[PDB]
RNA sequence: AAAA
RNA sequence: AAAA
């Protein structure tokens, strides 16, 4: 389908490269600090109809990173010393590119990006017993960031997504994007988004924060994912964002 | 006895002629001469067992009239049972798989052979070298031995493995030229399939050309995160210890559960595990219940950390042998259901979508109830009762670390042997030393070395193995040097074998190192900074020639500041680990390094060539024991200089600076005045690039 | 190999 | 993280 790419142009260090239950969580509050709760009530309404967002994802100038469905991992048998040695390279591979991605999706051959635009860097302090701890900060190459994809109405888009996002940036500017992604139609699907998934997946890697989400690059069959309101005792009801971000996937019989 | 224990016990002996012919004891071939050492065996002590065992190493009429002679019913067997029991194990010693000199031939390099000794690993390191006669001398001294232990065994495969073991695993299987197969993995194998068979309910070519076995594989994953992510050394041993209890309390519950025994083990090292098996309906349902019992209790012990995927796959005869390689082919649909399930991790809870006492971690772990007085730790299935040399122990199957020999345990106590490197640097107190105090004791800088190391290409090596017994030798004798052997490196045994290495300092009786863990093909060690960068050379070099010089490592070696969290150290010498395989492997990441990021330039060195550069420019700059030369004494800038000249040489290969400047300031290394176009139409580095690694270690070495 |  |  087509999509509208959100890029964040960072201006400095990252703390995190964000995904869809805090990108969610973040443009949540926003839009309570300029609508009230009236239309965080709204936006959850058009995320529960259909309305999707994607984790964020690394860009590189003109290039846009996906993550490396968990599909072809099982698959990758499809020389003696070349297989091992690239096969430890593409399970250890987070992201392909838009173009890679695309031919993973029907289980063609496919290459792996040789860089990825950013670097995860572990600041060091001495912390007065003397102690040393680590603060990560995601630093970006040149005209490269963050970008997230969002799926269903226009009006959802202008009237919640784009002002929560401008209001988030204050650090990094914004601007929106068309992005197309060819995906196979299929019973099996791949999320863009970490979900709290409602039926048992096909594939996954599981992700603890206390709540239990599955990865982006898993393998669903029919899963939306959910959204949970909670109760923390802080004025308003939280909302957790689990929805799944669907392309249609091929799977090897196995 | 049993039809099962018989079965079990008459795989193992079916052989037990070999050593007997070789030894010159009956004149006949290894069939009759294993038949007349048994019987003679009974006869002696008085053990009737000895020769209804005996029938094994032999139209049928002879033996039904031999059976009857020996009355199955004192031993409560039938005359039928006995006959299975023998075409069984006939069957299972074809499927397991010529002078009488012939050595055991390494399975690492099959043109090699080892001399004849008996597994201990306080004495000498096995090294596969010139292939030579074994005296029908070593065969009668080992066949007197053999006797003496088998004479006081208990006659259950748990006291008969262990002796077996100590003296037939540097035995050749058969007295081929080329032969790679232990006696004692040969034997092992015979009874794994044996009882399998049995259990399989196969009698009287049908077992042979059916799916009656399974290939069961068990595999941890998350080891790294539950190990080495906390919040101290103590810990880290304690988790690494832990995991290992684990594994076993797993195992011995398979083998209970399905009615085997400690054989029926394959392997169990690096949290991987592999177990020949029935394929009964009772089997898969009695795995299936242990399977989703062991991940519920990882799951609520540790939550998503430390999975478990235990995966078989229905297997026949045909397939633990060759026809044109079935069992590798075999092994790898095994490997494949246990990817895809390492992608189902912890789908067996549908619960899903909706440490006082373990620091401290005697002679070994009795395995008990879960509800025992005394019980330190607690498995999915057992509790572990410490056994302490001034005790008694408790439990049905009793653990016993680092040695062979069953001690004064009780005689309906299972004897399960494992063998942990534990190595350890003994402080003042008589503690495990600490980070602090291991980082106290360096040469000059004060930093905690780390070192973790791989074997290259293990999955390669094991895939060219045809049979069951190939893969058990394969396996085994590569546990063996890092859970036997890596202790003996670090007390500075084989110095002939290793040579000149690079070094600091006069390596000390005690070192300061702790190992955290070393097992399978992997090592993760830290100590003193200076003694961990030479224990990295002292391991490579008994590996080489532990294995034919046919094997490699790759070592991430770092020097920490002692206050360096555990996560970091292993995630920065993992990355170095990493780093080494992926620019070709048999490499060291000797220290951090600066490059020109052109495609050219590799961060780790290939061994030999860090070895060649020590011995080239460390004895022109270094004294030893943390001292400079007294010619640089003064200079001390000199090198400092060459470091700085490297930096302008990085900035840009091809500026050509940094050549002017070397010739300029420079007889102490004339090999960097000039440039080398050998190198430059080759297409690699300028020989100033390679330098650091040298350089960097003395400047720590001497501050 | 943002422990270049 | 090549069986940790």
């Amino acid at each position: 389908p087509k999509f509208i790419a959100v890029k964040l142009i960072p201006k400095g260090p990252f703390r995190d490269i964000p995904r869809a239950d805090t990108l969610f969580g973040a443009i949540g509050n926003a839009i309570s600090a300029i609508h009230g709760q009236s239309a965080v009530e709204e936006l959850v309404d058009a995320f529960v109809g259909g309305a999707r967002i994607s984790s964020a994802f690394p860009y590189s100038g003109d290039t846009y990173y996906l993550p490396k469905p968990l599909s072809v991992e099982p698959a990758l048998e499809g020389d003696e010393e070349e297989r091992y040695t690239t096969a430890k390279r593409l399970r250890k591979a987070k992201y392909l590119d838009l173009k890679n991605f695309e031919l993973a999706l029907r289980l063609r051959p496919f290459t792996i990006p040789e860089e990825i635009p950013y670097a995860r860097v572990d600041v060091p302090r001495v912390v007065l017993d003397s102690s040393i701890y680590f603060w990560e900060e995601i630093r970006f190459r040149e005209k490269s960031g963050v970008y997230f994809l969002y799926s269903g109405p226009r009006e959802v888009f202008d009237g919640y997504i784009a002002p929560a996002m401008r209001f988030l940036g204050d650090l990094f500017e914004v601007e929106f994007h068309e992005m197309k992604i060819d995906a196979p139609g299929s019973e099996y699907s791949v999320t863009l988004s970490n979900a709290l998934p409602t039926k048992t997946p096909v594939l996954w890697r599981l992700l603890r924060k206390r709540m239990t989400f599955i990865a982006e690059g898993s393998i669903v069959k029919n899963d939306p994912g959910g959204m949970e309101r909670l109760e923390l005792g802080l004025s308003h009801e939280v909302y957790v964002y689990g929805l799944t971000f669907p392309l249609g996937v091929e799977l090897p019989e196995g | 006895m049993e039809i099962d224990e018989l079965t079990a016990l008459g795989g193992l002996l079916h052989d037990i002629g070999k050593p007997v012919q070789r030894a010159g004891l009956y004149s006949g071939d290894h069939s009759t001469q294993g038949a007349r050492f048994l019987r003679d065996l009974a006869e002696n002590t008085g053990r009737a067992e000895y020769e209804l065992l005996s029938l094994f190493s032999e139209n049928d009429e002879l033996m039904i009239r031999r059976i009857k002679e020996l009355s199955p019913e004192r031993f409560g067997l039938t005359m039928e049972d006995v006959l299975n029991a023998l075409w069984i194990v006939y069957e299972a010693d074809n499927l397991a798989s010529p002078q009488a000199s012939r050595p055991l031939y390494s399975v690492f390099n099959p043109g090699k052979a080892y001399p004849w000794a008996e597994l201990d690993f306080e004495k000498e390191l096995p090294v596969p070298g010139d292939v030579f006669s074994i005296r029908s001398q070593d065969y009668r001294e080992l066949v007197k031995r053999l006797w003496e232990e088998l004479s006081k065994a208990k006659l259950r495969s748990d006291r008969l493995l262990p002796v077996l073991e100590k003296y037939l695993t540097f035995v050749s299987s058969v007295t081929s030229e080329g032969n790679i197969i232990s006696l004692y993995d040969h034997m092992r194998m015979t009874s794994a399939i044996a009882l399998a068979m049995l259990r399989a309910g196969c009698t009287a070519g049908r077992c042979r050309k059916e799916k009656r076995f399974l290939l069961i594989e068990g595999d941890f994953s998350g080891i790294q995160d539950f190990i080495y992510r906390v919040s101290t050394l103590k810990y880290l041993r304690a988790r690494s210890a832990y995991l290992e209890l684990i594994g076993w309390d797993v195992v011995l519950e398979i083998l209970s559960r399905l009615g085997l025994t400690r054989a029926n083990v394959v392997f169990n090292a690096g949290g991987h595990f592999m177990i020949i098996a029935q394929n009964t309906p009772d089997a898969v349902k009695e795995l299936e219940e242990i399977r989703a019992k062991a991940v519920e209790w990882l799951y609520r012990e540790f939550e998503s950390d430390l999975y478990l995927a235990i995966e078989w796959e229905p297997v026949s005869g045909r397939e633990f042998g060759r026809e044109g390689n079935l069992f590798a082919e075999a092994r790898k649909r095994l490997k494949h259901k246990l990817t895809v399930r390492k992608l189902k991790r912890f789908g067996e809870i549908k619960g899903l979508f909706e440490c006082n006492r373990l620091v401290s971690l005697l002679l070994g772990f009795g395995r008990t109830a879960k509800n025992d007085a005394g019980v330190l730790v607690e498995g999915p299935f057992s509790g572990f009762v410490p056994y302490l040399q001034g005790g008694r122990p408790v439990g049905e199957q009793i653990l016993v670390k680092n040695t062979l020999n069953p001690g004064e345990i009780p005689e309906s106590a299972q004897f399960v042997p494992y063998f942990v490197a534990d190595y350890f640097k003994k402080d003042p107190k008589g503690g495990v030393a600490t980070f602090e105090e291991l980082s106290m004791a360096s040469t000059g800088t004060r930093r905690l070395g780390v070192m973790k190391g791989d074997v290259d290409r293990l999955g390669e090596f094991f895939s060219s193995m045809d049979s069951p017994s190939k893969l058990a030798t394969a396996s085994r004798f590569m546990d063996y040097f890092f859970k036997g052997y890596i202790g003996a490196i670090i007390e500075g045994k084989f110095g002939y074998i290793i040579g000149d290495v690079p070094s600091l300092r006069d390596w000390p009786e005690e070192p300061d190192i702790v190992v955290v863990y070393a097992g399978g093909d992997a090592f993760f060690i830290v100590g003193a900074w200076d003694q961990i960068f030479e224990l990295a050379f002292r391991v490579r070099r008994a590996f080489n020639a532990y294995t034919g010089g046919k094997l490699t490592l790759s070592v991430g070696l770092g020097y920490f500041d002692e206050r360096t969290p555990i996560y970091r150290m292993a995630d920065v010498v993992s990355e170095r680990l990493d780093t080494a395989k992926d620019e070709g492997r048999n490499r060291v990441f000797v220290v951090g390094r600066s490059r020109p990021l052109d495609g050219k330039h590799k961060l780790s060195y290939e061994w030999n060539h860090y070895e060649e550069l020590w011995r080239t420019y460390a004895p022109r700059i270094y004294a030893g024991n943390g001292r400079l030369k007294g010619k640089l004494e003064s200079k001390k800038g000199l090198l400092w200089k060459l470091l700085e000249i490297r930096e302008l040489y990085v900035r840009d290969p091809n500026d050509v600076r940094w050549a002017y400047l070397t010739a300029y300031l420079l007889d102490l290394f004339p090999e960097l005045v000039g440039i080398d176009t050998k190198a430059v139409e080759r297409k690699e580095p300028q020989p100033v690039y390679w330098v650091d690694g040298v350089l960097k270690i003395v400047l720590m070495a001497v501050r």
